[PDB]
């Protein structure tokens, strides 16, 4: 499956649907200048993450939100998909204030 | 009249409650059981006959010779993960479908429920008169399946019931489920509760195996009975099931257990009890309070049983972090990995459970939950200092969630008195929402919480013990409790 | 719980040891860095099977009694160890480099 | 009035749940369970009947076969 | 305060746990084996449709390769002993207790109803409060015959329905037709319409029972008919009597009797098989067509036919060969060919039956059966052939078992003077072949109702005999041996 | 003691059958008619995915083909 | 009284000849009707239920409580005596006089 | 389905036995569909026993029969005048239905 990436969001799509089981296997990380670390796990659903992340979506269309950004969180962003093995990954963007 | 009454109607009421509450449910389990057998059979039966491949095929001269309900499993399944004030859990009573109801002269104690691949036990011992005081009746023990009505809601439905020949001596039973058998393993015991008086205690424990999918003429099959002395207790005295429910490992079963160790034979530095904080604690409480009263022969010191199916007990302790008095413990199999609770009954009342790090030693990663308290009189809810006193109730807590570590089980939400029974969904340091299922001025005591999952949904059933406010007497009652996705 | 990389430098073999949880009931997995998933080696119940993208060159094992994951890479950029829990790469180790 | 209400409201009815719970509800039951497994046996048997499908070899040459790059094809002698 | 404990504390949960034991469970016992037999047919038909199917092209590589338990009884040539012998070679198997027919202190059951088709039965019986006395409730439903766990057949209901009022239904007769079960009945504002027939409204209802019914059915398992018109013909009104009838396509035929004015009916006092008779009258064989000599209605026999694709309920008439007043009746679908059998509460006391040559006029082609007849009381006794006037006797059926050798079975009382002694047999027309007791000798029976059906590909017959011990049915499962040994 | 049968033999009984008869019996009856049904999907959800007669493409290089 | 008479029995080869057998005495209606040469079963017919279905150059029919067999092209193979047959469940319990076909 | 019969049987009150073999078992439900008959020189054949050792209408005691599978045989005992005939073995079960032997004293 191919993946392509106040408030601001990041959109990312995938080629084929990752729902099933009543769950969208859509993942988000956050990663700076560091580790990824886990935002969102599934559509809409968040990690061990400020109330600030949140996030949607079904099929294969998929948004992480942020809201308000800070400063502290520029950032690459990378949407995964986990209903599948190989896993796969989006290429990634940066988010800048 | 006086013979009418007791000729004509008494022996046929006597003999129709005995069919009633016996042989019916007991036929009508096992027809249920007939309809999950014939549905595996049928499926295995197109699995191997409609199996099949293309023939080998020729080229001219030369021919080609080519060579519904499942347990929380490691999968994302979403709840509510916010803190709210709206009402997003909806109970269910469930209660209906199993014999807990019987008449106002008796009171249900003691119970048990336990839940794997779909399958359940459950049990309780019914008393005539009073909860604490009246003389057994009979203990009812027994498995079934977890079914989907019409709905969308878990049901019980049980197909296999076991009865002791004395219910007066079978105590502190404990359950897992293993290859289509439910194992369920009981203190034996002729001076009542092994907890109350346990120098007269014999120490011996008997299991009984029972067929989750019973057939009607299966009488060496559906059920079975063994005696169990071979028992390795290492230090201890006397060993001991203590738990609703257990895990498997391969072919191995895990009991939920309490060691019986003399005081003379214990080890504790007092240095160690956390004094540092609180001016009115005494730096030896921490080992009299080991106990069940300060000069108390033996010390309660939690741990599992390990029976293994390829035929000896053996006990194994928990490690002492966090060492506090044994309390009828849980450990479960939630997705992907052990999870272990042990009850507190002493001064440390704040909910004591976490991650099995390992099973044998015992050695439990035990989450610094703050939130979340037993009730108490010596030692009321939220008391962390140590005191000598021995009450309290047991409310445990199911994972659901184990990315950001969410539970959810019964609570009893007063700081005094067992009362107020509340669902709630929780994080160590925070409740994410919860739902009533009774009122304030009405007590309860055991809760035990089992979660599963429905069509991908995850359901939670809780039994509670609920005082009704007629006769006042304890009646487990069921709970089934959806977890929303949304957070409203 | 922490994950900590090591065996890498300049060529592979790499190990990462788990400390503070379970090692023996999670699913380990590898991913180099955007992020690109490496291999997966699964537990005794999953009969120690393994998955690797399509590096399918290297040879992903495990030794519960360790503690530890290895990968035997016979590319260039930072290896991580991580932990799957319930599919979701939960948590991730500083990183080794390989170059 | 008791002997009234034991012999006109209670007897008449409790000798019949008797009979109801202990001989026609159980054996209503027992039947039950055997057309569970009659069914069991028909829906076996149809499956035998209807899925017990094999084949002999094809023979490709007398086939009609689209390939890349096809040949012309005229007959078959 | 006793009484107000028993009255208040015991007796509304009496009467409760009555209704859902009586009514409730077993109805959702029936509906559950209704669902099961359900998905039986769901989950062949999925099979049938699915696991259809032709080689696909098959492709290599690059290229597309395209390549080149219960059943009526007919039909077969069962084998049964068929020799006459005196051992015990019947084994009538005791299978009343699967039906709510038990009862309990003066609770009667009276007036039993039996049919059965293509695996499927109806069943239906009147309780009272057994001469005279309150109507309770009037039972009438449906269901399959089932192969017990012992290779018996055995009576497992699926469908109950009840009228709102039991004093109005009289003489119910079912037919069975593409998995519904129709049941015509008298209903009455007098009481019984023969013997109360001068003030008879002569309306008629049906009732269609699903035999295998739905959770949320509603006019699908119990649809309440009404008959807006009746064909009469010359008869003033008519009714159904008897167990059961027949289908044909969509045509139902239900056993019949009409109420014919005496002073139309003709009838012909030299044309009277008399004169073989030293004690009788020749006008003895018109007046025994009436219940009395003197009674304004006659009965004669015939069938009420119900056409599903009109609808109208039209009376056929019989040919008046061995006429006789208008008995209980009943038509089978037996081998291949409808066969017609008729009570004789008449003089002529010899049973009478057999195959039907046309079915409107109903045409039947009386057996010279002189072996088979029912008791009764002195004026016609067991085996009387003689003309008189007298009008009494009861049902005693005759299934045809195998037509090649006309062998038929039942059960007949063994008395001349009294209705006693219920023995199952097996015979022919001028033979008995062999007999088993359902009774002692000195137990009296009444009406006996036989139906025959193959279970497993072998004859057994079910027999619903009224038994004597207030009176109640019982329901003999009888394998019809192969072997005379 | 006429209410001594019936206040501790019969009455208990009586109130214990009914809750049985009412609520156990047709609740067990209910649930399991939901099970024929949940029972009868499973069976034919396993025909339709199982029965079906259908091939994969197939590739023969690694096929042994027998020439004379 | 059940009774099966046949009529319409020389012709010469490539002809053709119809037997005509009229039943009486039962239900005509109700059974299957076979033709038996002598033995040599030649043709069944069954009932209206059946679609009239057929077993076996000869036709077989039904209708006045009777049935018949059309032979054409007939050739001296067929030489025998034909007999109208009737089976109950599967047995010729029934046979009629018999009709001689000569060719 | 075909059928072979055997013996001429040169037997008075003595008891005669003729035997048929199917080529294919006839035994479908657990009944026979071998069935014998009677001939006689300007006679239709009569039905004697139908399936396995059922006697046919008005058939004298004398005349009985058994059989299974593909072995099925005609019992007459003792014999008589009046019945020398023409026996004949029947394939009633399939179509083609198929069917003798001399019996004389
Ligand atoms: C713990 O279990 C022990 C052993 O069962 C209990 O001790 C026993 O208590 C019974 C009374 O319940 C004693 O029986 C009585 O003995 C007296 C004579 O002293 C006699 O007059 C009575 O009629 C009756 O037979 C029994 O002897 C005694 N056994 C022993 C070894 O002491 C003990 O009470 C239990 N403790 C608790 C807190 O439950
Ligand atoms: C029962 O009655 C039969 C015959 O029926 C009676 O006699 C007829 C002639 C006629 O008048 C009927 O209406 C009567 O009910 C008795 O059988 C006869 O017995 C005599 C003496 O042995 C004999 O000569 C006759 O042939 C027999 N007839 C028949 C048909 O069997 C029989 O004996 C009576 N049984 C009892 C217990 O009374
Ligand atoms: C349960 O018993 C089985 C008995 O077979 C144990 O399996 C053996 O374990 C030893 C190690 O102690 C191995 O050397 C053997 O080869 C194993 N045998 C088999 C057949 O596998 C098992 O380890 C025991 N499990 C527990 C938890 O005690
Ligand atoms: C291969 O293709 C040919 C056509 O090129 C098919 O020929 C048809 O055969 C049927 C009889 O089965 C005829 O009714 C059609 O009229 C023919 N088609 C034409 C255009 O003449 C042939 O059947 C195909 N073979 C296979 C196995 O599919
Ligand atoms: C025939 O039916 C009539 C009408 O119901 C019966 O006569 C009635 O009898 C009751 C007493 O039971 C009286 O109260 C009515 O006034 C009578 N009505 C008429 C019109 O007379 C009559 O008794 C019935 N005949 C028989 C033999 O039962
Ligand atoms: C019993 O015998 C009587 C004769 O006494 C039969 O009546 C004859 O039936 C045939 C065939 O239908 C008719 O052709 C005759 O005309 C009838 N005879 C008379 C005098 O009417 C009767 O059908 C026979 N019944 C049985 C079952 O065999
Ligand atoms: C085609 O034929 C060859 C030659 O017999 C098969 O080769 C065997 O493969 C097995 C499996 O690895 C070896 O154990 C044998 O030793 C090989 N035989 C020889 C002679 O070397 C090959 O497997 C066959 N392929 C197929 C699809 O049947
Ligand atoms: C393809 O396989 C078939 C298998 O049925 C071969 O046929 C048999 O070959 C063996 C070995 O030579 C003979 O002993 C058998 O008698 C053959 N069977 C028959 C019915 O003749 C066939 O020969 C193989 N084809 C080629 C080209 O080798
Ligand atoms: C207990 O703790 C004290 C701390 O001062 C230490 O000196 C002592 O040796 C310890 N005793 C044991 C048995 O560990
Ligand atoms: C709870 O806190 C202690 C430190 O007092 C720590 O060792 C333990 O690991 C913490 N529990 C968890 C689950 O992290
Ligand atoms: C229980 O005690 C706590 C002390 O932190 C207090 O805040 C709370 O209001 C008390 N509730 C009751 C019912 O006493
Ligand atoms: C084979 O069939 C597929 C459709 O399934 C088609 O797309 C392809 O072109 C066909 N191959 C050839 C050689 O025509
Ligand atoms: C009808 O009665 C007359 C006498 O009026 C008689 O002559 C005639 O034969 C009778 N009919 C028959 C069929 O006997
Ligand atoms: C029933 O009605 C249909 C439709 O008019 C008709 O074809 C059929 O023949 C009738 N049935 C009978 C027995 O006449």
């Amino acid at each position: 499956i191919v993946l392509t990436q106040q408030r601001a969001t990041i959109s990312c799509r995938a080629s084929e649907s990752v729902h099933d089981y009543g769950i969208s296997f859509m993942n988000w990380f956050q990663q700076k200048p560091q580790p990824p670390k886990l935002l969102i796990y599934s559509a809409s659903n968040q990690g061990s993450v400020p109330a600030r992340f949140s996030g949607s979506g079904s099929g294969t269309d998929f948004s992480l939100n942020i809201h308000p950004m800070e400063e502290d969180d520029i950032a690459m962003y990378f949407c995964q998909q986990s209903k599948e093995v190989p896993y796969t990954f989006g290429g990634g963007t940066k988010l800048e204030i | 009249l006086a013979d009418k009454i007791g000729t004509e109607i008494g022996p046929k009421v006597s003999l129709i409650d005995t069919s009633s509450t016996i042989t019916i449910p007991a036929n009508i389990g096992l027809l249920g059981s007939k309809i999950s057998q014939s549905t595996a059979s049928i499926n295995e039966n197109v699995n191997e006959k409609c199996k099949f491949t293309l023939p080998p095929l020729k080229i001219h001269e030369c021919n080609i010779s080519c060579p519904g309900v499942s347990n929380l499993v490691g999968l994302p399944n979403n709840i509510c993960l916010q803190k709210t004030s709206n009402q997003i859990l909806k109970p269910k009573l469930i209660s209906y479908t199993l014999p807990v109801v019987g008449q106002s002269g008796t009171c249900i104690t003691d119970p048990l429920l336990a839940m794997d691949e779909g399958y359940f036990a459950y049990s309780h011992l019914e008393r005539i008169g009073s909860c604490s005081r009246g003389v057994s009746k009979q203990r009812i023990i027994g498995v079934g399946e977890v079914l989907d009505r019409g709905d969308e809601v878990p049901s019980l439905f049980m197909t296999n019931v076991w009865t002791p020949p004395n219910p007066n001596t079978v105590y502190h039973c404990s359950a897992v489920y293993n290859n289509e058998f439910y194992y369920v393993l009981c203190a034996v015991s002729t001076v009542g509760d092994p907890i109350l008086n346990s120098t007269y205690w014999s120490g011996s424990l008997m299991m009984t195996r029972l067929a989750v999918k019973p057939k009607s003429n299966g009488g060496g099959y559906n059920q079975h009975q063994l005696a169990l002395r071979s028992i390795e207790k290492g230090r201890y005295d006397k060993v001991m099931p203590y738990g609703p429910s257990g895990i498997k490992q391969g072919d191995t079963l895990y009991f939920p257990a309490v060691g019986f160790l003399v005081r003379t034979e214990f080890k504790y530095n007092d240095s160690n009890c956390p004094i540092t904080k609180c001016q009115y604690s005494k730096p030896e409480n921490c080992r009299l309070s080991m106990g069940i009263r300060p000069n108390s022969h033996y010390i309660l010191r939690s741990g599992l049983l390990k029976y293994n199916l390829s035929p000896k007990v053996v006990f194994i302790e928990i490690s002492d972090q966090r060492l506090s008095i044994g309390s009828p413990s849980k450990i479960y199999d939630s997705l992907g990995q052990p999870v272990f609770y042990q009850a507190s009954f002493s001064w440390d009342t704040m909910i004591k459970f976490g991650d099995v790090l390992t099973v044998n030693p015992l050695v439990v990663n035990w989450r610094n939950n703050t939130v979340i308290s037993r009730p108490g009189q010596q030692c009321p809810r939220f008391n962390t200092c140590p005191e000598i006193c021995w009450e309290g109730v047991y409310n445990d807590a199911f994972l659901i969630d184990r990315i950001n570590w969410i539970s959810a089980g019964v609570f009893l939400d007063s700081n005094q008195t067992a009362e107020n029974p509340v669902f709630t969904v929780f994080k160590d340091n925070e409740i994410l929402y919860r739902a009533q299922l009774a009122s304030e001025d009405t007590n309860a005591q055991k809760t035990i919480t089992n979660c599963f999952l429905l069509k991908n949904k995850i359901w939670c059933i809780s039994l509670v013990e609920i005082y009704d406010t007629g006769d006042n007497v304890i009646r487990p009652k069921l709970f089934a409790v959806k977890i929303p996705e949304q957070c409203y | 719980v922490k994950l900590e990389e090591s065996g890498g430098g300049l060529v592979m073999k790499l190990s990462c040891v788990a400390s503070g949880f379970s090692f023996s009931y999670y699913w380990m997995n590898w991913v180099r860095q955007g992020l690109e998933w490496v291999a997966e080696i699964r537990l005794k119940s999953n009969n120690y099977g393994t998955h690797y993208a399509e590096v399918k060159r290297f040879t992903i094992s495990r030794d519960d009694s360790k503690s530890s994951v290895y990968l035997q890479m016979n590319d260039t950029g930072i290896y991580y160890c991580t932990r799957v829990i319930t599919t979701v790469f939960a948590y991730w180790g500083q990183g080794t480099l390989v170059t």
